[PDB]
């Protein structure tokens, strides 16, 4: 051979999958939105496209440790925000409840009297507060009296109402030595090499979805609705549908008035519902029926294509617990529940009635709820539907034309994947040898 | 057995007054509640009112509210029942409580720094057999 | 315009030679967002410390690999005695760097050994002799 | 709460049992548990005597002629083998949380 | 034209404004005050006994005192450092109980009050006595003149940790590596525009700030005459800071010997409150060296006229408001006394100023976590001196030049701290750069 | 002797070359003060800031060293691979600036042409020079 | 005269005393468990199984058995780890409440040291009162006057963490320590080194052996042995202000037991916060104890006593009985399984020149000999056995104001982790490595201009 | 061998100079930290905090000395020759006597009082010469 001597040239890339820590980044500028909590790195004013003309790269939509990192961060942020705030247990003590009278329907709204032991040591003062249908624990040996559902083995309260959250399109990105690569490969099957791979300096901002069934106010698919799964034959998996065109939702408030609070101590207050102006049964969500139905038509067609037949993909009821039946939502930070089975009924303008629940189970492993403070004034909410998560299982088939797809659900991690499905964070590494016939001009 | 002492029998004019002195021999009263009744001849008993040896007191029957006042000699362990406005219908043999009350409570409530909001003061612990008692009558 | 960490990824050793100076200019970061001030309160420094160690480790390592700070030089270590039989022309003209680098996973320890013994220590032994007079 | 004691008069054959009762038209119990039961007897020429029958508790000296139980709106006292020695007025005690007063008085006598 | 190459090798120190971080240093020793977190609480480094300075012959530089933002960073750190020292130390929330009292053996500023607390065992409630100030309580009707804690229904109720005194320690800064301090080093500079004796400074000076209002005590003095500075006194929206060239003595005493009593707050807690008074109960005041003060008034008056055209009569007493703007103050050993400053200026152009103590305070004049300042037995003396003051015109004046009335003001501690930073900037240095030179090209092949 | 740190600011551009070693010491200055913190956890306000300062000073130093490394300049006070340039920027003589005024004045502008400067910085990374070197090693 | 120039290659053996920091080096086993202290070794760096050790040759170096930093830093690190461990655990202010206690029950099929205690305590709901029932030791409680000898929590006056956490607490394991790059560890070696001054058999160390920061009071367990003979050391053994540590050259058999028992009843007091109750004794009730042969004690104590007589001038001074102290000092404690044993050492100390020491067990302890806050050891299901780990002894000393020097009582002390760990750690020193490639010599640089 | 810190402690430079080039291989122990840094993280404990601080400090020392080699014109060299005469740095002993008897840890003691000259004289005069030569070379 020739004098194929070793040299080390690099300055051309190689990379490995990243296991690093990413940071909060946004159009950073008091933060009253937990997703940022108090601080966030300023954004990139000039993201670049930068295309790897001759390079494909292997992506996997369901294998992404960074979505897991986002979870670690949402939990940390929820706790960091309320960690230094007020936790309340006097509230465990029962209340005397009665149906609320409005101006001239079951006992959905109740006027309840609570014994307040706070402020000073020798006094206990009973006082009224309003509560919704999604009430606490009734007392088995009493007459319409109730004890706190969130007591027992936990203490749950909106410890400091000034700070809460509404999803904000906060992005995140890689530290020095790391870069993000994305797929520009249209209609990628979710696994294997992407044809067109380009750079991400930082990611697109993400507005977290905290609920089941629907994915609201996120990003859209191009051209057609896109249906993907880690495994489409494994019924244990949930299939996610990204919409190409969104569906409009406009929600209306039950009332327009106020909230009340209990003085617990010098910097400690607890909020409950105050006076009501309006017919409280009016809370509702107005969703275009036509757009929802047309949206489903496109989804149904894509599902038929995925089985190879003229299948029926039936919306059989699911959940068995409102937190996993309804795409509830934190409008203004407070959770609203309506009727997801009205919007998408047993098929394959709609106005949903709505209810309010202040104690809502978190995605946190502790199994504790977050308490939503009451909102003064009125609730107005708007967003468009940008995706749908579906489930089918049970073996109830017996026909090549029959399937049962109905709204399902997964983690916040799985909802965040909608954006993260397009990219991977990689570690920038140096290279090895660039051997050739040359010899060093050695004096030695 | 404690000798139960009471004022002797007396007759008063209508609209008048008498004081019943209920001394417990051995001064046992210092550890016992006093509650006092009237038993008209041929009738059952009614309480006029109550006092603990601890000084906790109230009237009971809502007809003696301004007719009977109860005080005590904490040294002599003697309770004084002063009856006023005595009339013909007040003829009866009067008796003081023997036995005791416990400070029963059945509403518990504490705050985080431990202030006590408990509801207490119910439950007679034992029953009251008294001694002879004393007749008070009215005439003219 | 060269893309450094990107673009060059699709090049052969010959073609990629044009961009070697570009990812080098881009190594690790532009550090502007770090100088212009969750877990990040701690992790930010852990990330910076590790980025620094990688930077310096590589510069010190390049010194082990003979030349550092002045582009790159070759040494008296024949590549083909600790390697496969693919032609260098495939490598320089008809193969991209990443495929070639993946092949190296089963040869990297052979070369590190040769470098510590020769490119590093024997060149130093020869340097000591030259500096004698 | 009120208290009455039907039938308020029981002439008996000596040796015959008596059955006394209490009606209060209020649900009574110790708020902490069992009902409070107490009774007392005042024989002619006597101050009250106790017949407590507080489930397990009786005044010392109460014979086995006497026993009883109850809860809620009522209770009873049975006297087996009633003798002339037991002639007098039987009073049923109230519960202890309203607060309390006394019984109505049921006369037990030997039939002439 | 010769071939040029434009470049400068690293080492020609271009200056950029510094944006962050200071290097804390001091004349450190194994002091009990570090142990006790008196002022500096942790990583303040033993300093350089001989800091260097370089005078630059051809350098002058634009300076603006109100842009000395490094002061904000320092104030935020002292808040954070003390906030850490105070956690989870002395939580006094469980102590808001009522107090019953009418007097103590002037008016009844301090009363001997009874109250009960529980804690320190959940099986018991215990009554006790302690002394309380009217300044720290709120009256309650129908119970032997009852009071509640003034902070009872607001914010956070806490105490200064008892081992911690708050004596200012002259800790200074030397800036972080890659940075330097640029000092003006001249006289009669107005706080704006260029200053001229510019030098490179390694370190500057230690500062000993205190909580105060109208008064600046124990700071630096002016070189020749009292110096009056404001970002722009044209507006009544700006504040005037006055530096004296002479200090004036401050002399307060407790003036009596008190004792301390325990507060059994809970298991493992610090337990202290105000106790009995030994000897006669006497009223605090400072004996102020009025003669020196009066000379300063003459100089202050002159400067308030020299800078103000042909205006004649200047300066008068305050407009009133809360003690934080009205009375001068000093946290003497952590004792937050307020004194009636009126005698220092009851006019237009020996002093004994009565003092009172507020025991529950927001030492940062914000935050809201007001803390109780417990006493230590016996009487104390507060030996200190006046080095400056805060003034401002009201702008509510008539239209003549005959009068211009400035009144005592107040401000953030960081506003007074700028008086030190008044003379210098923190600079970031970036020595690599360019410049054309005739240069040979290297040709390899 | 020498003026001391940032002494260069007190004189002309040519004179300023007298501080190239002073500034190299300026990079290292402060290492010698930080060890006194190590002589006395530490997860507090000053502790964190001094650690951040140590890390940041290094990050900046490394970036400048890397740029000198890109050029191959590093290791010498004066390195040279002259690069002819677009002298439309300045029509000043060299003596007009070098022996006439302080570099602090020179540097008052300059950034207006930072892109000219960066273009030269990019060419200066041995963009062509590296090829000449490869060719000589080869043939 | 030849003219000069300066510089040599660095790496010249020049060093300075180091600042002190310890770089934790793990055993590469710590990552397999679920407990504290080991978890701190999980969060550590596994090291090289065959470290470099190089003799300095013709060099001496100054080592000081009673001096400088290395153990003090370990002291602080352990406390910080201890606090991190307990910070998440419950304090239960209400646990202080007085309970009605009667002697411990058993089947009918020593005194009343363990009692059945109960109370009505407000639970996580503020208006609900639950029955508390648990077993307690007399050593952990205080009787109440005029209240049927009812009992309160003994440590109630101070800050108490009323949980060690049953899924957290565990005995420490050996950790190797490395110098940071730029520093190196030197070790004295030197069989029978006196503890002060220059060490002649010193070598350079690429990290220390594993040192186990484990707890015992007074008596050193689970360490290393002397090479040949017992090693008796003090900064000044004739200075009665100092105390002497003795390393054994032979280990001493230890067989300590604590009878089988259960755990039960997590009793909630707060919102997910509870007291974890001592369960029943399984089988017969007996006290803990330790079984050790006198042969081993006499063989080592005899050698020690003879050497002390010799060190002090062939005096007739001997090992003798303790003066007492706080119960935690009088009894010599140790931690097995998280249980705290307090053994009556007077079995060995009541002597002059199958031994079973009764042992007490206690739940409420302070860590080591630290003061301020206290915490308790949750009950351990099953039985506890401890064995074969005596490696050193106890610090000993006397004073005396008598005219006669014929007698002396060397009595015990120690249990201070700085002194205890220092007795082995001192073998190592950390120095700063300065690459000072500096030296003037002859010749000039080949300069063109 | 690794004689220098690893065993040259027992000999003087007149002989140690024969082997003290080998110290260049102990720099591989810095390279090895790349393996130590593979350790996962997630919050730092006592050791994790101190280890990161230690890495930073090690870096400053590394750079301090590499920066000096740059300043001294010794970058990339084992031994560079900076032509600095004894001047006032001389103890009263010949350098030949010193090298043969140059126990490194005894010799440095002279340096302790001359170190200000070692650094000042080299950094200043070495760069004055290099700066002048290099500037002149750029012009011809
Ligand atoms: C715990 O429960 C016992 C129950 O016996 C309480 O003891 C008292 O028992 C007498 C018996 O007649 C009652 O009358 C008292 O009212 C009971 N006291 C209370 C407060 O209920 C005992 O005091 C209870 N202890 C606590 C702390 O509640
Ligand atoms: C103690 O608390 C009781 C509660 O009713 C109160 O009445 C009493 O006055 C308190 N004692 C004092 C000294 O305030």
């Amino acid at each position: 051979a020739e004098q194929l001597w070793v040299t080390v040239y690099y300055g051309v890339p190689v990379w490995k999958e990243a296991t690093t820590t990413l940071f909060c980044a946004s159009d950073a500028r008091e933060v009253h939105n937990v997703w940022a909590t108090h601080a966030c790195v300023p954004t990139d004013p000039n993201p670049q496209e930068v295309v790897l003309e001759n390079v494909t790269e292997n992506f996997n939509m369901w294998k992404n440790n960074m979505v897991e990192q986002m979870h670690e961060d949402i939990i940390s942020l929820w706790d960091q925000s309320l960690k230094p705030c007020v936790k309340l247990t006097p509230l465990c003590v029962t209340l005397n409840c009665t149906d609320l009278r409005n101006a001239t329907e079951g006992g959905e709204i109740k006027n309840c009297s609570f014994n307040i032991t706070t402020s000073m040591r020798d006094k206990v003062q009973k006082e009224y507060a309003l509560f919704y249908k999604l009430d606490v624990v009734p007392i088995k040996n009493d007459n319409t009296s109730y004890r706190l559902i969130s007591c027992n083995t936990s203490v749950i309260t909106q410890a400091c109402p000034k700070v809460s959250f509404e999803p904000i399109p906060i992005h995140y990105c890689a530290p020095a030595g790391f870069a993000i690569l994305k797929c520009n490969d249209k209609k990628f099957n979710g696994t294997g090499p992407c044809t067109n791979v380009s750079t991400v300096q930082c990611t697109h901002g993400i507005r977290p979805v905290v609920s089941t069934q629907l994915l609201l106010n996120g990003s859209l698919a191009e051209e057609e609705v896109v249906i993907r799964s880690a495994n489409f034959t494994d019924n244990a998996k949930i299939i996610i549908v990204q919409l190409n065109k969104s569906v409009e939702i406009n929600c209306t408030r039950p009332n327009n008035n106020t909230r009340k609070s209990i003085h617990i101590g010098p910097g400690r207050a607890f909020y409950t519902t105050g006076e009501i102006i309006g017919d409280i049964r009016q809370a509702h969500c107005n969703i275009s029926g036509t757009k929802w139905n047309d949206t489903l038509k496109q989804i149904v067609v894509k599902l038929k294509e995925q089985f190879g037949n003229k299948t029926i993909v039936f919306n059989h009821s699911s959940g068995g617990d409102p937190e996993i039946v309804m795409h509830s939502f934190n409008c203004g930070g407070e959770f609203f529940y309506c009727n997801s089975t009205q919007l998408f009924n047993s098929t394959w303008t709609i106005v949903l009635p709505c209810r309010i629940k202040q104690i809502v189970n978190m995605w946190q492993e502790v199994g504790k709820a977050m308490y939503a403070p009451p909102i003064k004034g009125q609730i107005r909410c708007s967003s468009n539907i940008t995706g749908l998560i579906l489930i089918r299982d049970g073996g109830k088939n017996r026909s090549e034309n029959t399937e049962i797809f109905r709204p399902g659900g997964g983690d916040m991690r799985d909802n965040w994947r909608s954006e993260l499905y397009k990219y991977k964070v990689v570690k920038i590494e140096p290279l090895g040898i660039a051997p050739t016939k040359a010899k060093r001009r050695v004096v030695q | 057995q404690v000798q139960l002492v009471q004022s002797g029998a007396e007759v008063k004019k209508p609209g008048s007054s008498v004081k019943v002195s209920c001394k417990a021999s051995g001064n046992s009263f210092s550890n016992h509640d006093v509650h006092w009744v009237r038993q008209a001849t041929g009738q059952g008993l009614e309480w006029m009112g109550w006092m603990s040896h601890e000084g906790d007191k109230t009237g009971l029957a809502q007809k003696f509210q301004g007719r009977v006042t109860i005080t005590r000699d904490s040294g002599a362990s003697t309770v004084y029942m002063e009856l006023r406005g005595l009339t013909a219908d007040d003829t009866a043999i009067y008796y003081c409580l023997t036995g005791s009350k416990h400070r029963l409570r059945d509403y518990f409530l504490y705050n985080e720094y431990g202030p006590n909001y408990e509801e207490w003061g119910d439950y007679l612990a034992t029953l009251d057999v008294w001694g002879h008692g004393t007749a008070v009558t009215v005439s003219s | 315009v060269f893309l450094g960490f990107l673009g060059a990824a699709g090049s052969t050793m010959g073609a990629a030679s044009m961009t070697l100076t570009v990812q080098a200019r881009l190594l690790l970061s532009g550090i502007v967002q770090q100088q212009n001030n969750t877990v990040w309160g701690i992790k930010q420094l852990q990330a910076r410390v590790l980025a620094v160690e990688r930077y310096l480790k590589d510069q010190q390592l390049l010194g082990i690999w003979g030349c550092s700070g002045k582009l790159i030089c070759t040494t008296a270590v024949p590549w083909n005695t600790s390697w496969s039989n693919k032609s260098y022309n495939q490598i320089w003209n008809n193969m991209t760097w990443m495929e070639w680098e993946r092949e190296i996973d089963n040869y990297t320890s052979l070369i590190y050994t040769l470098i510590e013994d020769s490119q590093n220590q024997q060149e130093k032994n020869e340097q000591e002799l030259l500096e004698l007079d | 709460v009120v208290i009455t004691q039907s039938p308020l008069f029981l002439p008996v054959t000596p040796g015959e049992a008596a059955s006394l009762s209490c009606k209060c038209s209020h649900s009574l119990q110790h708020s902490t548990g069992a009902n409070y039961l107490a009774w007392y007897l005042q024989r002619p020429g006597q101050t009250p005597r106790l017949l407590i029958h507080l489930a397990t508790h009786r005044a010392s000296g109460v014979p086995d002629r006497f026993s009883g139980s109850g809860s809620g709106t009522d209770f009873t006292l049975k006297i087996s083998r009633v003798e002339s020695d037991d002639v007098g007025t039987y009073y049923c005690m109230q519960g202890l949380h309203s607060p309390w007063t006394f019984g109505q008085g049921t006369k037990v006598e030997i039939k002439r």
